């Protein structure tokens, strides 16, 4: 079949993966598991 | 201060493993896509 | 039915993108605030320094100047965030509403702090 | 200037002079005792003006350092 | 994705790190925690 | 004089630890970058 | 929007650099003053002498 | 001198990333061209 | 530019005018989008005719 | 052209740089002769395809 | 001051004089 590719579902998953990847790298750079970003704002506060 | 690290200080000796997993996924799903986008090509090349 | 589906789909792709730009907006705002917090961290650092050995640092005057400089920063950071020429958080921001789907009034109201300079 | 918009600038106030305006350090001509003692009164005051100037600089690159960490995070997320 | 690298955020952090590094080395050379520079001008004064 | 040192005299027996931390960060974030800049390379090499 | 973003970004990179040169300026000024203070320290040393 | 470097001294720890991006583009657009120049070939081979 | 007071006002100039440009470019946006549809459409007409 | 606010005396060179770019906005303004009746400089007469 | 909060201070009471008041 040609009209589209259901396997773009694969793509979606990778977008999530890359998001996680980048955030992990941030945490690995600074050593701060709570980014200076809002994320987990409780511990941040 | 020790508390401040227990809050912030990533146990990156674990997050390294998480990191590999993410890199790994990028690689894998990619290769899957390099395979996936060959499917319709085959379909039509043959039915023609 | 499909015409309704294509309606939904491509509309929601645009709405996805509008949301992503919104994510970036709130990200830049977050950075600005992080650094406001570095300043305010310094302001307690300076207020405590300004005990002065209780009266022994006559050159609190210099500290006062230091303070004034940092106070001016909380105006500069308050300005200068012109994501749109309609910048984030100083003065008056109007509590905007990011659409995230394809239907009307399907939006995420956001409540940026009206000011940073003179209202902290 | 420290951003991209007009009049977005950090005024700086370098001391107008150092030689003859730190009355003057060069005025004193110690050789007499009564001028030695008053000399100390001169240098003390003027030195305070200097280290006020140095502390003005304190505020200015502290201001810069933050400003550029901050600006840098802006240009990031933009 | 290729148009840019969000991981340049890592770079930014390192710039800060290197700044701190250099200043520390200065303090370690002379033994003066307050550099002759303006920094912490109160104690300097 | 003792005061003058309490003002100036770095307790560098602590700042050594701070120093290592900074050197350490230079090293680490660098290696992270050596990894990071391999990402787009992989992305395109595979999708092609 | 992007044209406005690129406007902002690269403009602010230049402004960053202008600021960095300013940091250096104030640094050199600071050094000059440090040494003015060494002299003035000596001037009290000599006035007392 | 420190100023002279802030003027000149490339923060090549960033320009490495820029570098990869350029190398990457050379590679990618090239492979795109290896694909692109196959288009007219197909067009005529089939209409004939 | 050469004077600072003209540098800053210069930015105020370029900003406004650049907005006018990208309005012009966006005018073109509407025009070949308009064309593209128009010719898919016209083409389907001449088809079924 | 903030110039480190007054520290780049060689704004003069920048002025020359500016002048060059200003001349570009004439060259690009000309040189687009799709028809000998070029696109956008001077007076184009709002044509109707 | 010896902590981070306001009015968290150690009052000290140096003798007002030494010369003519001993």
């Amino acid at each position: 079949v040609n009209t589209n590719i259901a396997s773009l579902n694969t793509q979606r998953n990778l977008n999530a993966s890359s998001n996680d990847l980048n955030t992990s790298l941030q945490r690995l750079t600074t050593g701060y598991r709570i980014n200076s970003a809002k994320d987990d704002a409780a511990g941040l506060q | 201060t020790n508390a401040r690290s227990r809050i912030k200080d990533t146990d990156f000796a674990a997050e390294t493993a998480a990191l590999s997993k993410n890199q790994v996924l990028q690689q894998a799903g990619t290769a899957i896509l390099a395979q996936a986008n060959q499917l319709p090509q085959a379909v039509l090349s043959l039915l023609r | 039915i499909s015409n309704r589906l294509s309606n939904q789909i491509s509309g929601l792709n645009v709405a996805t993108r509008n949301a992503n730009d919104g994510i970036s907006l709130a990200q830049t705002a977050e950075g600005a605030l992080q650094q406001s917090t570095n300043i305010l961290q310094r302001i307690r650092d300076l207020a405590l320094q300004s005990a002065n050995g209780s009266n022994s640092d006559a050159d609190r005057a210099a500290l006062q100047k230091e303070v004034a400089a940092q106070q001016a920063e909380l105006t500069r950071i308050s300005d200068t965030t012109t994501f749109g020429g309609r910048k984030l958080l100083d003065g008056s921001f109007g509590t905007t509403s990011f659409q995230v789907g394809s239907n009307a009034y399907e939006t995420i109201d956001i409540s940026l702090q009206n000011a940073s300079a003179s209202a902290i | 200037q420290v951003g991209s918009n007009a009049y977005e600038t950090i005024d700086i106030s370098l001391q107008n002079a150092s030689a003859s305006a730190i009355s003057s350090v060069a005025s004193v001509d110690i050789s007499t005792a009564d001028g030695a003692q008053n000399a100390i009164a001169v240098v003390d005051n003027a030195l305070a003006a200097i280290d006020a100037q140095r502390a003005d600089l304190a505020a200015v690159q502290n201001r810069f350092k933050n400003t550029i960490d901050n600006l840098t995070n802006i240009s990031e997320n933009a």
